[PDB]
Parts: structure tokens; C-alpha cells; sequence
């Protein structure tokens, strides 16, 4: 079994010792089975789903972020709200507006 | 002098035989087919290369030290480490014989392969026009009897580490189960199986044997076919190219040496 | 071209010169490699106790 | 005579399909030893053993070819 | 006679397709393989194990040809 | 006579397609065996039981093609 | 005698180019199989369903031409 | 007798292309057809639709050419 | 006369090309259709008005070569 | 025989070797047409005018083939 | 009488074996100036000054043989 | 009148085989120099001196073909 | 004495496969040398060196083939 | 024919032959004093200054 960390920038969402799990990247729905290859990619927004070791099976709602893999250990580096450029782009113009003010 | 250029060609193509019942030279213009006529001119090359290599090498073997680099200390040093260093990967058993096995077949094939790079006319010129004989060429590997040879020595090889290393035991089972490993198919398993052991020596043989004679038949055309000014012209871009084969195919040779061999052992 | 006896003085040669090469010039130069690097080995190792 | 025509046929077509399956082979396999070579620098020496091991394979049933296209040109014709 | 002239043919024709067709399947084989040792060092052991596994299996009808290219050119002749 | 060699003729036809068929679709096929075993690498043991299933199939025709070819070449 | 010899050339010829199309469309057609089942196991066996349904239509054409090689040469001799 | 032999010839290059050519075509576009099934597993049963729509097309010609070959091979015989 | 199986087999060649040609060049372009459309299905009635536009270009020339084997066939011979 | 029975052959040759090379050649060129007009759904008239100025090269050497395949046919036999 | 009546074979061998070399090699040639336009269509009239380039290239070879094609038609024959 | 006929008949085949081998290795080769003109583009009067380098070796042994077919041609007649 | 005539006929075939054989064999290689040097620009001399020696491979059969033909064409004939 | 322009071929080849060789593969043996150099002569110096 592979210990995971769903992790965000103010909290760690969770955390342990996995036997597989299904995760929306960028290309398309990946399952991560025991001792799997490298890998690296962007994830979308949704439910994942985790099967933890002795297999309970759980939903995860994330907001987005990247997901990574290597063979002893995995981690998903999750984001709080959708991340889009069109909603960056709306906060930056609420600061810049500020500024003047 | 009677050469025409398609029947000068031809004395290229003819060997220089002898006859073991009489020790009597097989001339070139009437060669019946006898395959108890050693071809002296293979022979002699291959023999003198292999005791030029002996006694370079364990001439200063014999007389190696520990201290300050010699020139030629190093070129041993440097071909020992290109062997050694094929071998310390491919080979993991304890057995000695490797090592010596691949230096002396890549060097020695290297060096009859080596000589192609000859001219083509002249060494041919003192075997005829000065100790009178009727024939010649220089390089052996062009032969196919000592590519056969060394490639069928390699087959007994093959032969005698497998059954050394793991018996006959399981050497029928192999020979026989694979690859479909079902017993329904055993009678029709060994057919195909049989010929894939034999197709390793005889594709090494056939390999080299015909790089070096396509090789030598390239000078040939070059002499024979072409004028002068062309012959210089084609010939040293082909001299080139060819030295880039010769080293490679030495190498090659000794690497699936090893290689076969230790798919068979380990 | 043709088949012929050739084959079999090739084979006295191929074991001659393996002979004369597994006796006689592999076992020294292996051993003259290994004193060359023995010096690497045994130089750094002083340092290294030394050190400690 | 009748004879010499058809041998050299012969040997035309086993060594021009020779051809075809060396040269291809070693193009498949070599491209991807480049982009190999290319991808992880420095493991040249490595995927090189790799890359003769494989291509002692390739060659096996083309040199067969070659050397009987020899034979019959040159004994049998 | 005829009879020579066409079954030098017959093995030529038989030996040279089986030259491409295990020629190139090792090339293709081979490629993946070499790719797949590319990324990763780890498993070049065990990858070269599965391609020999496979390799047999490429082989097996081209040395039926092989086989019966020989026989018709050295017993039928 | 002219019968027995253009026989041999169709034989060698035969299986040699034959070959160019059971070489090339087993090439295609265990090409994306081995990148599969190269991806998921505790599955090699179950890719390889659907390695099979499929090699009878590929190799189905082929096999008629060769017992047409040995048939031609020995029985007729 | 004559007539014969000519359609056991018929029967090669079909037999041969539905030999290789039959063979190469599996091929290609069960490799995508295969590269599907390595990124999820669980549904390695839905798209085992699907393979079966498209292979019947892969080798339809190629079995008309092989049974009718086989009418030919078993049955017009 | 010609007038009777050769049009098995010619209906057997005929049902050989068009083997090659509706297998090949239908390799390439059901593979494509997996790979989408192995992202999407929703849309299975849209992309099946499209493949049938796309099928019928691949497979105009060559039925051309099979339905002539059956009849050149049993009508003019 | 003699002259009239040779019809057959230039219309078989000509045909069975052209089976080849426009099987094949629909295969390759149709499942870069379905891999376009997998990536976006709400964009299916655009690429499948895209596919009909250069699809008519493909098999123009295969069209041609079956009806001139239709006229070989059943008008001249 | 002789004069007519070749001059269809030679057409067949001609017509069906353009057939092959006029639809292949599209095939690969369209189906790039339609991977860039799946990343890129706003350039398709832009992709789309490259594509017959591409387009009209690859048929334009076919073209020759087929207009005098149809010379031969109809002026000369 | 079958001595010119040959060289029309003759040249429909040459010119056609010339039209498929110069269609796919063009097609290819193209997919890839498709692809460049698509990644950077800013791009377009260098890349297209590129395919200019190498397209006169690529028909060198075909287009000498397609002349002696023609020769061999309208002169010799 | 059956010499000088197969004479040109060998021009043919030596020509035509050729034409296929220099278009296809040049679009293979050009085509991966357009990728790398695409990725880099400050990069291509670099690549450009690369390709003509590679370009050279591809069509040596396809010009000394044609150089022997022009030869049958026109010089052995 | 028509033996002649068959022997250009048989070199034409050993130069049309062998240039086939070699021309693509390099553009294979080539190419991926090319994307290559797209990648790592810094390395083309390197990575030139390593092409050198896989092409010493690719070249070796084509070159028997065309050796022969050479020779058969004007030194036999 | 003439067999003294043969000859003359073979020559004028040879000579611009070894001229290459000489220009282009004479360097490499440059590499073997470096591998003289680095790993021999100062290996040994290393492990000298190091017993001292």
C-alpha cells in the first residue's frame, strides 16, 4: 500500500496508507494503484474518490490543484476555490481598484 | 598480358589451394569442386595475425609494471578496458574462459578484417610475379571456412556452458515445452526451437563473412571496372566508410559472443 | 564461394590463441591494473584516517 | 543457358527483401535508441549495450538471407 | 532441368519474406523496449527479461519459413 | 514435371504471407503489452492472460495458411 | 495436367492478403485494448466487452475470402 | 479453358485487396474508437453511434468489390 | 478468342486499388474525427461537417477507378 | 490480343496507383486538418484555406495519372 | 505489335510508382506545415516560405521521372 | 524486337523504385525538420544545416539508381 | 542470346529494394536525430556522433545489395 | 588493358586515405594521454600526498 497526502496551502485535507484511488487529471480520470510510476499533472475540479488501506472507500471534493507520484509516495497539492483566469483576473481588478482608493 | 577487365576480376575471386593428398597447388583455371583443398592464403593471414597479436600483447605483458605510463602500455590498458568493461556487465558467473574468450575473438577478427584495407593489386603482385604462385588474397574473414569455424566452436560453446550450467535435465524440458508449454505440442515445439539454437552460430558466421566480402568486392570493382582518376576518387571515401564498419563488426562479433552464452548459462 | 577443409585449421588456431592468451596475458595485466588502482585505494584511505 | 537467369533472379529477390528488413528494422530501433539518447543524456553508454543487444536480434534472419543470396550467386550461379 | 531453376526460386521467394516479417516485428518490439528503459533505470533487468519472452514468440513462424526455405533448397534442390 | 515445382510455388505464397501476417499483427500486439507492463508493473501476470486470449485470435488465420502451405507443399 | 495448377494460385492469392488483413487488424485493434487497460484496471473488463463486438466486424470480409479459398481449392480442385 | 481458369485469379486479387483494404480501415478507426472509450466511459454510447454512422462508409467500396468477386468467381465461373 | 480475360484483370487491379486507396485514406481521417470528438462532444455537428468537406476530397479519385472497373467489366468486355 | 488487352492493363496500373497515392496522401494531410481544428475550433477557416492550398499539391501529380490513364483507355485503345 | 505496346506498361510502372512517391511524401511534408500553423499561426508565411523550400526537393526526383514517363509514351512509343 | 522493349521495361523498375525511396525518406526527414523549425524557430538556420547534411546521405544510394536507369536508357538503348 | 536481358532485370530489382530499404532506414533515423537536436541544441555534435554510428548499422545491408548489382549489371553481363 | 593506371589509382587513393586518417583520426589517441594524465599520474601523486 502507498501513503498519500491530500494537502492545501491552509490545511492538510488528509492523509495515510491507501490501496488505490480514481483522480480527474487534466487528460482524464486516472486510477493510482499500489507502487505505481512517476507521474505529474493538473487536476480538475470534482469528487475523488479514495480507497483507503482495509479498503474504505471515501469521496473528496477538491477545487482543483496538481497531483504528483513516485513509488513509495504520493501527494495532491489541492487548491481552495476554482482557480480560472478570468476569476484571477476579477480579484486583481478588485485590488488594483482598491489601490486607487 | 592477357587480362581483360572482367576476367582480371576474376583472379581476385580465386584462392590460393592446396591439395592434402599430393600438398599440390589447385590452380585458378580449372577449379573442381573438392572440399579437402586448404586455402593456404586464408589460413596463413589468419595464423600470422593471431601470432602478431600474442606477441605484441604478452611482450609487454611480460614485462608490465605499476609505474610511469608507457605509450604503448596505455593502447593495451585502453583495449582491456573496452573488453573488460563489455564483459564485467554482460557475464555474471565465476567462469575464466569468458574474458580471454572475447579479447582474442575481437582483436584477432579485427585484424583479418584489417587487412582489406590493403591495396588490392599489390600484395597479390609478390605472391605471383616474385615466389611464383598462382593465386592470392588477403583478407581470411572474406573466407567462409574461419567465419564458419569460429562460429560453429561458438555453437559447441553454446552446447557445452548450457549443459554445464544447468543439465540436461532441464535443458529437454526447455528444448521441448517451449513456447506454448502445453504437452500437446511438444513433438512440434522442439522443431522450431531446435533451428532458433543453430540460426545463433550460423547468422554470427554469416555476418561477418558477408560485410568483408562485400568489402574486398568493392576494391575489386574499384580495380577492375574503373579508370584511374575515378578509382581514387571512389576508393577513399569507401576506405572510410569501411573503417567505421570494420571496428563495429569486431565489436559486434564479440558482444553477441557473450551474449548468446550468457542467455544460455545464467 | 565453396565449402572446404580450411574449416578445421581455423579451429586449431582459435584454440591455440585463446590458450595463449588465458595463460599468459590476462592474469598479468589484470593484476597490473589492479596495483595501479590499489595505490588510489590505499592513498585516500590514509588521508581519510588521518582525518578521523 | 536456361540456368543462370533464374539463379541470379533468385538471389536478387532474398537479398533486396534483406534489405528492406535490415534497413527498417535497424530505423525503428535506432530512432528510438536516439530519442533515448536525446531524453536521458549521459545514459548513452548503457542504452548503447542495450541497443547492440537488440540489434544482434534484428539482424539474425536478414544475414541469413544475405549469406545464402551469396551462396547462390556465387556457387550455385 | 526446370525443376531446380524454380524451386531455387520458390526458397528465395519464402526465405525473404520471412527476413521482413521477423526483421521488423523485433525492430517494433525492440523500440519499446528501449523507450521503456529510457525513462526509468530501474527495471532494464526485467524488461529484458519480458523481451526475450515475447522474441520467441515473433520467431516462431519465420523459422517455420526458415526452415522449409533450407529444406526445399538443400533436399529438394 | 511443370505440376510438381508450381506447387511448391503456391506453398511458399502461402506461408510466406502467412509469416508476414503472424509476425507483423503479434509486433503490433505485444508492443502494447510491453508498455502496459512497463506502466502498471503488478499487472503483468493479468495483461499477460489477455496477452493470450488475443494471441489465439491473431494467430488464427495464419495457422490455416500454414496447414494450407504444409498441405500443398507434402500432402498434394 | 493443365487445368489445376493455375487454382491453387487462385486459393494463394486470397488466402495470403486475408492472411496479412485479418492478422494486422487484430493487431492494431486489440493494441488499443490494451493501452486502454493501463491507465484503469476496473475497466479492463468493459472494454473487453467492447473489443469482442468490433472484432467481429474486423474479420468479416477477410473469413468471406478465406472460405472461399478454401470452396476453391477443395472443391474446384 | 483460360476463359474459365483466370477469373478465379481475378476474383481473388479483387477479394484480396478489398479484405486488406475494409480491414486495415476499420483497425485504424475502431482503435480510435477505443482510446475515446478508455477516457470518456460516459460517452460510449455517442462515440458508438458515430462509429456506426462512419463504419457504413469505410465499408462502401470494399463490398463493391466483394459482391463482384462472388460473382465473377460463381455467375461467369 | 482469347482476349477477353485480360478485361477482368485490369479491372480487378484498377478496382481493388482503388478499395485499398479509399478504405484506408477514410480510416486514418475518420478516427482523427472520433479523436477530435472525444476531446470535445459538444463540438460533434461541427468536425462532422468538417469530415464530410475534405471525405469528399478522399475518395474523389477512388470513385473515378471504381467506375471505370464497372465499364471494363460489364460494357467492353 | 495483344495491342488492346495490355493498353486496359497499363490504365489499371496507372489509375490504381493514383488511387492509392491520392487517398492515402489526403488521409494523412486531413487528418491533421482535424486534430488542429480540435485544439484550435476558432482558426478552422484559417486551417481550413491551408489545407486546400496543401491539398492541391498532393493532387496535383495523381491528377496527371488519372486524366491520362483515361487518355489511354478511351484515345489510344 | 507487343514491342511498343510493352512501353506503355513501361512507363504506367514508372509514372506510378512516381505518383505515390511524390503524394505521400508531399502529405507528410504538409501534415507537419499544418501542425506549425496551427501551433503558432502568427507564424504561417515563414513557415509556408519553409515548405517551398522542401517541396522542391521532395518532387525532384518524381518529376524527372514523371517526364521520362511521358518521353517514353509520346516519343519512343 | 524484344531486347531494346525490356531494356526500358528494366529502366522502369529501377526508376520507379527509386522515385518511392527518395520522396518517402525525404518526407519523413523534412517532416521532423519542420517539428523542430516549429518548437525553436530562431533555431531553423541551424536545423536547415543539419537537414542538408542528413538530406544528402538519404538520396545518395536513390541517385545512383537513377543515374543506372538513364544509363539503360539512353547509353545501353 | 537472350541471357542478357534478364541480368539488368535482375540488378534493377537489387537497387530498387535496396534503395528503398536505405532511404527510408535513414529517414527514420534522421528524424528522430532531428527532433533531437530540437530538444538540445547544445548537444548536436554529441548527439551526431551517436547517429554516425547507428547509421553504420542501418547502411551495411543496402550496401551488400547494391554492391552486388553494380557487379552483376556490368561485370557478369 | 593497361594495369599501371590501376596502380596509379590505388596509390593516389591511399595516399589521400592515410592524409584523412592522419588529419581527423590520428586526435583520438590525444584522449589516451588524458586518460594517462587524470586517472594514472596525478591518481598516484593524490594518494602520495596523502600518505605524507
Amino acid at each position: 500500500t502507498y501513503h498519500l497526502d491530500v494537502v492545501s496551502a491552509e490545511q492538510q485535507m488528509f492523509s495515510g496508507l491507501v490501496e488505490k484511488i480514481q483522480v480527474t487529471g487534466s487528460e482524464g480520470e486516472l486510477g493510482i494503484y499500489p507502487g505505481h510510476a512517476p507521474l505529474l499533472t493538473a487536476i480538475k475540479p470534482g469528487m475523488i474518490r479514495i480507497v483507503k488501506q482495509h479498503g474504505h472507500e471515501e469521496f473528496i471534493y477538491l477545487s482543483g490543484g496538481i497531483l504528483e507520484v513516485q513509488p513509495g509516495n504520493v501527494t495532491v497539492l489541492a487548491d481552495t476555490a476554482i482557480r480560472g483566469q478570468d476569476l484571477d483576473e476579477a480579484r486583481a481588478m478588485e485590488a488594483k481598484r482598491k489601490a486607487e482608493e | 598480358e592477357n587480362m581483360t577487365p572482367q576476367d582480371y576480376i576474376g583472379h581476385h575471386l580465386n584462392n590460393l589451394q592446396l591439395d592434402l593428398r599430393t600438398f599440390s597447388l589447385v590452380d585458378p583455371q580449372n577449379p573442381p569442386a573438392t572440399f579437402w583443398t586448404i586455402n593456404i592464403d586464408s589460413m596463413f593471414f589468419s595464423v600470422v595475425l593471431g601470432l602478431l597479436f600474442l606477441v605484441l600483447f604478452r611482450s609487454v605483458a611480460k614485462k608490465a609494471t605499476s609505474g610511469v605510463p608507457g605509450k604503448f602500455q596505455t593502447a593495451i590498458e585502453l583495449v582491456i578496458g573496452f573488453v573488460n568493461g563489455s564483459v564485467k556487465d554482460m557475464y555474471h558467473g565465476k567462469s575464466k574462459l569468458i574474458a580471454p574468450l572475447a579479447l582474442t575473438i575481437f582483436v584477432w577478427v579485427f585484424l583479418m578484417n584489417l587487412m582489406d584495407l590493403l591495396p588490392i593489386d599489390l600484395l597479390p603482385y609478390i605472391a605471383e610475379h616474385v615466389l611464383g604462385l598462382p593465386a592470392l588474397r588477403v583478407v581470411p574473414s572474406a573466407d567462409v571456412n574461419v567465419t564458419l569455424s569460429m562460429a560453429l566452436g561458438v555453437f559447441i560453446l553454446i552446447l557445452f556452458y548450457s549443459i554445464k550450467m544447468k543439465g540436461i535435465g532441464g535443458f529437454t524440458k526447455e528444448l521441448t515445452l517451449q513456447p506454448f508449454n502445453h504437452w500437446a505440442f511438444i513433438p512440434v515445439n522442439l522443431i522450431l526451437e531446435g533451428v532458433s539454437l543453430l540460426s545463433k552460430p550460423v547468422s554470427l558466421g554469416l555476418r561477418l563473412f558477408g560485410n568483408m566480402y562485400a568489402g574486398e568486392l568493392i576494391f575489386i570493382l574499384i580495380a577492375g571496372l574503373l579508370p584511374w582518376w575515378s578509382q581514387w576518387i571512389l576508393n577513399v571515401p569507401w576506405a572510410i566508410f569501411h573503417i567505421l564498419i570494420i571496428t563495429l563488426q569486431a565489436f559486434i562479433f564479440m558482444v553477441l559472443t557473450i551474449v548468446y552464452l550468457s542467455m544460455a548459462s545464467e | 564461394m565453396n565449402l572446404n577443409a580450411t574449416i578445421l585449421g581455423q579451429a586449431i588456431a582459435f584454440v591455440l590463441f585463446v590458450l595463449f592468451a588465458m595463460k599468459y596475458v590476462w592474469p598479468p595485466l589484470m593484476a597490473a591494473i589492479e596495483k595501479r588502482q590499489k595505490e588510489i585505494a590505499d592513498g585516500l584511505a590514509s588521508a581519510e584516517r588521518a582525518h578521523k | 543457358n536456361l540456368n543462370m537467369d533464374l539463379l541470379y533472379m533468385a538471389a536478387a529477390v532474398m537479398m533486396g527483401l534483406a534489405a528492406i528488413g535490415a534497413a527498417i528494422g535497424i530505423g525503428i530501433l535506432g530512432g528510438k535508441f536516439l530519442e533515448g539518447a536525446a531524453r536521458q543524456p549521459d545514459l548513452i553508454p548503457l542504452l548503447r549495450t542495450q541497443f547492440f543487444i537488440v540489434m544482434g536480434l534484428v539482424d539474425a534472419i536478414p544475414m541469413i538471407a544475405v549469406g545464402l543470396g551469396l551462396y547462390v550467386m556465387f556457387a550455385v550461379a
